[PDB]
C-alpha cells in the first residue's frame, strides 16, 4: 500500500536544438533563440523608397567627365547610394590623370543629388575652335568623340588667343566644377594644336590659387595615344567666382554640378546589377529582410540593418536541458 | 549542473508537464496528475528575458565598418586602414561569441538552482510528516487530499495540523506493525 | 538568488544586526540578543573589496583620445580618425558596463552562497540535537545558556556533551505526554 | 568555496588519493581503504579540457601588430597609427587576462559543485541506514561487507534489503541498550 | 513549550540604492558604490601651477605670425596647454594660406614655452622700403598695419636688387622660422611694387631646397583685395644656418620662435575664456575635481584624470539584497 | 564501537602553484596551467628554410641605390625578411632626398627577391662623360666615387647635348626602376659641370609623365657640400617602356630590379645580427620556440606564432584548490 505522493521535476519535449557552453559542446535543450541572420536575397534593391545610382560599366570618373559611353547617366535622379564595380571599363576614355580623385570619391558618399548646368556656353567660343577636340580614344559609336561636360579647345587659323573666362555662382548650393589640361607629346605637336609654344592654365577663386603648366614627354602608347589628359576639380562656394585665363593646352569647362541634396549615402563595390526589389538593409552582396540583432553576410550595409559579425554559428539557450 | 537537481537526483524531466518549466506530480487515494509551479516559471521567464535583452541591448551601438578608398601611393595608409576595420571586426566577433558561450552556461545551471530551490522549499514544509525517498519524491506519514495538495504547491501546507497523526504513523512503523 | 538562501527559506533580514552582514539570533532561558558572524562576515569583505579593486585595476589604461587637426582635402584620413578613436570609446564602454552587470549577480549570489552555507556549519554541528524548524531556526533538544550558544558560534559546540539530555528529549516527545 | 564543500564540512582532503580528484573513503569489518569515483572524475575533466580548449580557440584571431613607417611631414598620421596598434593590443591584454581571472573562480566552484554533489548521491542513497556524522563521513546502522561498499560506489546499494536490520539498530539507540 | 533557539540571518538596512544585473534592473541592495564621476566646474583653470595660453578671438596661425589684433599674445609665457575656439576671427588678415598648418599645430601640442628673438632687424633692410608693407585687410585700430612677426618689403627708388640674407642658429634649442610669399592680381601690379617681372625666393637649410615664385592669376576679392600671402615654416636646427635669395615678392622674416620648453601638452578646442580656479584634471568643457575612476565629461582630457567612459550609470554591488 | 563507515573526499597534494581569480590573488591549487611564453633566444633566425636579409649598416636607400660601402649585398639571393637597424649608417652619402621613399619601403613586405638587370649600359654615354660621376661624400676607401646602380654623367668638351634614352620591359615580371637629379649650388657651377643653363629632366611610362627641374639655392654644407641629389622611383610593367630626356644635371640608370618573387616579409627593424639559428617564428628581440599560445616577447613577429599580450603572468587553474 502507498501512502499518498508528491514530486518535483521540470519539463521536457521533443526539441533536438544544440546549444554550446565553455565547458561543453552540442548541449541539447529545451527551447533555443538564434541570433545570426544568414540569408540574403542575393540582388541590390531600392532603400525604403529610393533606387541606387548603378553606374554599370562606367565610373565615378566616367559619370562625371561625361564619357561618351556613359550617356545613361548624362542627367541622373537623385540616389540613396551609389553601385560601382571592382574595375570599371569606361574611365577616362582618354588616358591620363583625375587628381585628388579619392578626396572628391569622398564628397559623394554624403552627396544625394546634382544638378547639371552650364557654366561656360559651347557656343560662346568664337576665337577658338569648340569642335575639333575629338579623339579615337573617346569614341562614340565609331564616330570618334570626346568628354560631355568639358570641351578641348584648339587654335582658330593659325592662331589662340588669351582666354579669360569667368563664372560667378549665384546660387545658393555649391558648385563641383572639373576642367583640365592637355600634354603633349612633342613641341611639334604642341604648336600644330594650340600655335604658342610656352602655355599655361591659371584658376583663380577666394580659395585657388592655380598655375598649371602643360607637361611636354616621350611616352608609352596607351590606347595608340602618347599624349595625355590631366583634370582638376574644385568646390565654388554661394556667392563666390571661379576666373580662367589659359594660352593653350586648355580642357575647359562647360557644365558643372550643383551640390542639391546631401546626406547618408555610400559609394558600394559590387558586380551585381538592379534586383528590382526593395529592402531596409542593403549588402553588396544581396539585400537583407530580417529581425535577427546580428548578420554574417557582408560587414559594409547601408541601412537600418543588423549588426556585423563574422560567426558560423551563434544561437542563445532559453529553456532547460533536454533529457538525454 | 552546478546544482545537482537537473539530471541529478531527478532523473530525468517529465514529457507530460507541458505548461511550465517546473512543477509537481502529486498521488493520492483519489488519484494523480500535473501541476506547474507558477511562481519559479515566471520566477525564470523575468529573467531570461532580461538576459535576452540585455545582451542584444548592449550590442546596440557597435563599430560599423565604412568605404574608404586611396590610389596607388598611398598603400601604407590603406593598409592601416584595413588592420583597423578588421581589427574592431574581429574584437566585436569575439565579444559577441565569447558572451552568448559565458551566458549559456550561466542559464543552465539557473534552471537547475531553481528546481533544487522548489524541492527544498518542499522539503523544508514537511519535515517529518513524510519521507524523502531521494528520488525527488516524498512519501507522506498521512493521508493528504487535494485541498491539502494546494496547500503545499501555494505553501499553505499546515504542519501543527496534521503532525499528530504523523508521529503516530511514524511510531506505527518504527515497531514494525 | 541562487542558493535559496537570502529570501528564501531566510525570508527577511534582520534590521537589528547592527555589526555585520551575516549572524546568529539566540533565545534561552536568560534571555535572546543579536550576534554577527565575524570571520564570515570578514570573509566576503576581503571577498567584495579584491573585486572593486580588480575592476579599477584592469582598466588601468585604456584609449585615451588624442586630439587631431586635418584640412580641407584630407577628408578621408580625418574621417578614418574619427572612426577609430569612436570605435575604442565604444569598446571600452561595452567593457566597462559588461563587466559591472556580470560582476554584480555574482556578488548577489555571493552573499546567497554565504547565507547558506552559514545555515549548514550551524545544522551539521547540531545534527539531531535540535530541530530544524526550516524557517532558517533551529529549536533545541537540550537546555543552551550563553556559555553554550557561543561554542555554537565559534564552532565549539560538543555533540556527545548534549546527547543524552537530547536523546531523552527525544522520546517524550514520542511518546507525547 | 561557494557550494561550502571544499574546505567546508569536508575539512581537508586526501593526501591518499592519488587515482583521481573525487572520491571514498569505505571502512568496514575487513579494514579500510581509499577508492576514487571513477565516473565524477571524468565528468571534470572532459569540462575544464573543453574550457582550456575554449579559451585559447577564441583567441583564434586577435590583431596582429604590424610595422608601418612615416616620415618627418607625416607626424599626425604617425602618430594615429601608434595609438591605434596600442590601442588594440591594451584590447586583446585585457581581454585575456580578465577571461582566465574570471574562468579560474568559476573552475574552482565547479570541483566544490562536484564534491558537494557526490555527497549527496550517497546520502540519498542510505537515507536512515545511515547517520549523518556532518565531517562529510557516513556511519552505517548495519553491517556492510566490500560488495556492499562497492553497491554503493557504483550506485548499486539496495534501501529495503537492510532496512529492517538498521531499523532495529536504531531502536537500541532508542532505548539506551 | 519554547525549546532554546538559534537563528541563521543576515543584514538589512534603510539603504534605497539601486543596482542593476544581467537579470535585473533596479534591485535595492544594502551598501552600493558609484565609479562614475559627472560633475564638473565648467571652467578652465590652470593645470596645477600653470596657466593656459587662451588665445581669444586669435588662431594659432594669428599668434605666430603676430596678425595685429593679437597684440596680446606678443610674448606669452610658458604655458600649460593651449586653447583656441572652434572658428578664431582673427587669423591671417590678409588672404591667403599657411603651409603644412596641421602637421605645424602637431607640434604645438608638445611645446610649452617659445622665445621670440629677432633674426634679421628690420631697419636693415637698406636698399629696399620696409616701411610700406602695409594693408587695409590688417587694420591696427583704423590706421592700415600689417603681421608684426615678419616684413612686407617693397622697391625703393625704381628698384630692387636682388636680397640675400641669412642667420645662423647658435642657440642650443631649436628654431620655428616664419616667411612667406605674395600673389599679386595681374603683371601691373607686380611691377608697381617690385618692379622686376619674373621673381623668385629661394630659401636654403641642411634640409631644406625651396624656391618659390610668385603665381599671378585673378581671383575673388577676399576683404576687399585680390592679392595673396601664402606663408611657410620650418625647424632650424641648432648649428645649422638658413638662407634666404630673392628678387620681389618677398615676406621676409624679423622675428623668429626658439623652442625653449617641451613636455605633455595638446591644443583644445573650446569657447570658453580664463576661469582664474586651479586643477589637475581639465577638459574642454571645464575642470575635474574627483576620486572615482570614471567620468563620463568628455573625452579629451590633459592631466591627471580619470579614465573617460560614455555611460550615465555604473554602480558596484556591494552590500547584499536589500529586504522587500 | 565504531560501526561501519563511508566517507567521500578529495584530491591534494604537495603542489605550490599558484593561480589568481577575481576575488583572491595568489590561490595555492592542485595543478595549474601556464599559457605564457616568456623566453626568446636573443638571435635572428632563418624563418623555416629561409635565411633573413640582414643589412648591417645599410639603409634601404642604401641597398637599392647602390652605395658604394653597401657593397655587401649587390646581389643578394632570396629572404625570408629584411631586417634594418634604427638608424642605418651608410645612407645616401651624397646629402640629399629619397622620393616616396616610405611608399616604397612598404612594397618591399611583398617582395622577397629582386633580379638585377642593366637597362643602359655605362658604355653607351658616348657623348658624354660617365666617369666624371665622382664624389668626397661617396668614398669607396679614401677613392672617391658614387652611388653604383646610377650614373652621374657631365658634359664632354665643353657641350652637353640632349640625352633620349629608352628601355623596353620585356621580361615577364615588374621592373623597380631608380633615377635621380643633381641641384648645384649656383649659376656658375651649374654650367661648369653641365653647360647649358636651364635644363630639365623627362620621364614618360604608360603611367608616368614627370619633368624635372634642378633647384637653385645657397645652403648649409652637409658632408662638406652644399649641393644635393634627389632620387625617384617607378614601377616599370611587362612590356612597358620607359623613355629619359634631359640637357643637365640628369642621374641616370644603369641599373634596375625585377621583382622574381612575392609572399609575405617584413622590414623589420633591430639592432641584432645574423643568429645562424633557425625558426619557425622570429622576432626583433629572438626567436621563440613554444607550444604555449602567448607571447609578451615583441608585438611584432613573423612566421607560425603564439598571440602577443602585454601581460605579465597567465596562468590558468587546472586542479581543485589545494589544503588550506
Ligand atoms: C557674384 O555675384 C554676386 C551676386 O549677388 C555678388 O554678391 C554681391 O556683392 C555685392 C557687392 O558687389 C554685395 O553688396 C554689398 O552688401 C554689403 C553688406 O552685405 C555692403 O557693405 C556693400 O556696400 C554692398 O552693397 C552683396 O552682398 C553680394 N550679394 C550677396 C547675395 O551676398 C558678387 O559681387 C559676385 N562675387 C564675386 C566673388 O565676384
Ligand atoms: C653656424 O654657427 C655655428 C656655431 O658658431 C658654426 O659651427 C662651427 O663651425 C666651425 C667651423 O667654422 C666648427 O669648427 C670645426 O670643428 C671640427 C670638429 O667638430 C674640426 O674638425 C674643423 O677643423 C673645424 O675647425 C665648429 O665645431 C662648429 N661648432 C659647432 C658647435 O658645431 C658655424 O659657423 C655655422 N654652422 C653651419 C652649419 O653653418
Ligand atoms: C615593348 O616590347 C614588347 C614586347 O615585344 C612589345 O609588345 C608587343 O607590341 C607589339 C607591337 O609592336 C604587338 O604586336 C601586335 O600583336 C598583336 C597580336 O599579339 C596584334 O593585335 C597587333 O596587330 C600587333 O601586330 C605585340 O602583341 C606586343 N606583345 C605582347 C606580348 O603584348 C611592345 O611593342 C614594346 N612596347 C613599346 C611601348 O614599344
Ligand atoms: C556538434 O554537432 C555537430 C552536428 O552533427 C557536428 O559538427 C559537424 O556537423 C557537420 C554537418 O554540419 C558534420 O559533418 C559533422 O557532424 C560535424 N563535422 C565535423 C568535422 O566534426 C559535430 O560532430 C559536433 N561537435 C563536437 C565538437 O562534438
Ligand atoms: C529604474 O528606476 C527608475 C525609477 O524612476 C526608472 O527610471 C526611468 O526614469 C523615469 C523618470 O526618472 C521614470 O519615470 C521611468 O520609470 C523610467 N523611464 C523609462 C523611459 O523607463 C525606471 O522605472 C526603472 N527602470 C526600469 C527598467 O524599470
Ligand atoms: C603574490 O605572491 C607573490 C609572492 O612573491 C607576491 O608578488 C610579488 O613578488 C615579491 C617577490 O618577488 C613579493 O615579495 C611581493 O609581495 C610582490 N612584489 C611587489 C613589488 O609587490 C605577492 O606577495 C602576492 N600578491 C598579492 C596581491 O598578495
Amino acid at each position: 500500500d502507498p501512502g499518498d505522493q508528491i514530486c518535483i521535476g521540470y519539463h521536457a519535449n521533443n526539441s533536438t536544438e544544440q546549444v554550446d557552453t565553455i565547458m561543453e559542446k552540442n548541449v541539447t535543450v529545451t527551447h533555443a533563440q538564434d541570433i545570426l541572420e544568414k540569408k540574403h536575397n542575393g540582388k541590390l534593391c531600392d532603400l525604403d523608397g529610393v533606387k541606387p545610382l548603378i553606374l554599370r560599366d562606367c565610373s565615378v570618373a566616367g559619370w562625371l567627365l561625361g564619357n561618351p559611353m556613359c550617356d545613361e547617366f548624362i542627367n541622373v535622379p537623385e540616389w540613396s547610394y551609389i553601385v560601382e564595380k571592382a574595375n570599371p571599363v569606361n574611365d577616362l576614355c582618354y588616358p591620363g590623370d583625375f587628381n585628388d580623385y579619392e578626396e572628391l570619391k569622398h564628397l559623394l558618399s554624403r552627396i544625394n543629388h546634382f544638378e547639371k548646368i552650364q557654366i561656360i556656353p559651347k557656343s560662346s567660343w568664337s576665337s577658338h575652335e569648340a569642335s575639333l577636340g575629338v579623339s579615337s580614344a573617346c569614341p562614340y559609336q565609331g564616330k570618334s568623340s570626346f568628354f560631355r561636360n568639358v570641351v578641348w579647345l584648339i587654335k582658330k587659323d593659325s592662331t589662340y588667343p588669351t582666354i579669360k573666362r569667368s563664372y560667378n555662382n549665384t546660387n545658393q548650393e555649391d558648385l563641383l566644377v572639373l576642367w583640365g589640361i592637355h600634354h603633349p607629346n612633342d613641341a611639334a605637336e604642341q604648336t600644330k594644336l594650340y600655335q604658342n609654344p610656352t602655355t599655361y592654365i591659371s584658376v583663380g577663386t577666394s580659395t585657388l590659387n592655380q598655375r598649371l603648366v602643360p607637361r611636354i614627354a616621350t611616352r608609352s602608347k596607351v590606347k595608340g595615344l602618347s599624349g595625355r589628359m590631366e583634370f582638376f576639380w574644385t568646390i565654388l562656394k554661394p556667392n563666390d567666382a571661379i576666373n580662367f585665363e589659359s594660352n593653350g593646352n586648355f580642357i575647359a569647362p562647360e557644365y558643372a554640378y550643383k551640390i542639391v541634396k546631401k546626406g547618408d549615402s555610400t559609394i558600394m563595390k559590387s558586380e551585381l546589377e538592379y534586383g528590382n526589389c526593395n529592402t531596409k538593409c542593403q549588402t553588396p552582396m544581396g539585400a537583407i529582410n530580417s529581425s535577427m540583432p546580428f548578420h554574417n553576410i557582408h560587414p559594409l550595409t547601408i541601412g537600418e540593418c543588423p549588426k556585423y559579425v563574422k560567426s558560423n554559428r551563434l544561437v542563445l539557450a532559453i529553456g532547460l536541458r533536454n533529457s538525454p | 549542473g552546478l546544482f545537482g537537481a537537473i539530471a541529478g537526483f531527478i532523473e530525468g524531466g517529465w514529457q507530460g508537464m507541458v505548461d511550465g518549466w517546473y512543477g509537481y506530480h502529486h498521488s493520492n487515494e483519489q488519484g494523480s496528475g500535473y501541476a506547474a509551479d507558477k511562481e519559479s516559471t515566471q520566477k525564470a521567464i523575468d529573467g531570461v528575458t532580461n538576459k535576452v535583452n540585455s545582451i542584444i541591448d548592449k550590442m546596440n551601438t557597435q563599430f560599423e565598418a565604412v568605404g574608404r578608398e586611396f590610389n596607388n601611393l598611398e598603400r601604407r595608409i590603406e593598409n592601416l586602414n584595413k588592420k583597423m576595420e578588421d581589427g574592431f571586426l574581429d574584437v566585436w566577433t569575439y565579444n559577441a561569441e565569447l558572451l552568448v558561450l559565458m551566458e549559456n552556461e550561466r542559464t543552465l545551471d539557473f534552471h537547475d538552482s531553481n528546481v533544487k530551490n522548489l524541492y527544498d522549499k518542499v522539503r523544508l514544509q514537511l519535515r517529518d510528516n513524510a519521507k524523502e525517498l531521494g528520488n525527488g519524491c516524498f512519501e507522506f506519514y498521512h493521508k493528504c487530499d487535494n485541498e491539502c495538495m494546494e496547500s503545499v504547491r501555494n505553501g499553505t501546507y499546515d504542519y501543527p495540523q496534521y503532525s499528530e497523526e504523523a508521529r503516530l504513523k511514524r511510531e506505527e512503523i518504527s515497531s514494525g506493525r
